């Protein structure tokens, strides 16, 4: 969906 | 106390559990100790990456935007941070 993405881990 | 890098590891542990509130507590403490001049391998930009996302998950919208702007200021080629900034600026009509 439309949104931010944080660190993968 | 714990070292800067220990606190960072605590915050990453909380984040990987989906525990965004405890991510905030630990990363805020990292920022405090970094600003106190404590030695550390962790950089501010890395802390802001976790903290900006965690405070967004907790519903703190303009702080998430502020922290994302600060992250990009310190790491301008961070493509994911740039995408986050575009999202938050469109969401909050701060373009």
């Amino acid at each position: 969906p439309p949104g931010p993405r944080g660190p993968p881990g | 106390m714990l070292s800067v890098d220990d606190c960072f590891g605590m915050g990453r542990s909380a984040y990987n559990e989906g525990d965004y509130y405890h991510t905030v507590l630990w990363m805020e403490q990292v920022l405090k100790q970094l600003d106190a001049g404590e030695e550390a391998t962790t950089t501010k930009s890395q802390v802001l990456d976790y903290l900006s996302y965690a405070v967004f998950q907790l519903g703190d919208l303009h702080r998430a935007l502020e922290l994302t702007r600060r992250l990009l200021s310190l790491d301008p080629s961070h493509e994911r941070a740039g995408g986050n900034l575009r999202y938050f600026e469109q969401l909050l009509e701060e373009e």
